[PDB]
């Protein structure tokens, strides 16, 4: 037994102010975030968001990666997140058809 | 990848925290150490593939001469391939 807001902290993308969907850690300094916010971030910066530290000299997508393992831990976590954010894009595609 | 966005994730909008006391009580897959199957300790993070390991135990494996990730084989050159990951080691304290 933890109190959520106890582990909110380390669950959440200092970007969107939200929890992380799609984690996505920058490999120099491991900071995390969303993936759409940091790949929109990452269009006009190639320095970190949190520590400043330089992601890449010159292409930054080249060193961030897909955190697999963080995003299953927030999920597992956050009751009813994984639940909302899978109905979220359901609801988009059924009003947005291809 | 390319890290294109899907017409969904160009318009998603952000999950907001659960700021109410809501406890929490199957996280073994993630907060373990798969050399020691242990929990994670002072957590060192591979830099290309994002695996975790406790910094005895992967400093240990590179150490014998191993030079590959233990979790997936990928070339690990040396511990300047890995970085400490403080944040994890934050969210394994409060949890456990
Ligand atoms: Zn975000
Ligand atoms: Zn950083
Ligand atoms: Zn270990
Ligand atoms: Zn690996």
């Amino acid at each position: 037994r933890i109190k959520i807001t106890e582990l909110n902290p380390h669950l959440m993308c200092v970007l969107c102010g939200g929890y992380f969907i799609d984690a996505t850690t920058i490999i120099e300094c491991l900071h995390s975030f969303c993936k759409t916010c940091i790949v929109r971030y990452l269009e006009t910066s190639k320095y970190c968001p949190i520590c400043d530290v330089q992601v890449h000299k010159t292409r930054p997508l080249l060193n961030i990666r897909s955190d697999k393992t963080l995003q299953d831990i927030v999920y597992k976590l956050v009751p009813g997140l994984f639940k909302n954010e899978m109905k979220r894009r359901r609801d988009f595609y059924a009003a947005h058809p291809s | 990848k390319t890290w294109e966005l899907s017409l969904y994730e160009l318009q998603r909008t952000p999950q907001e925290a659960i700021t109410d006391g809501l406890e929490i009580v199957s996280l073994h897959s993630e907060l373990m150490c798969p050399i020691c199957l242990d929990m994670l300790k002072n957590t060192m993070t591979t830099k290309e593939c994002l695996h975790r390991f406790c910094a005895d135990c992967i400093i240990t494996a590179l150490r014998s001469g191993n030079k590959e990730c233990p979790t997936c084989r990928k070339k690990l050159v040396s511990k300047r391939s890995l970085r400490p990951d403080p944040n994890f080691d934050a969210l394994i304290s409060k949890i456990y």
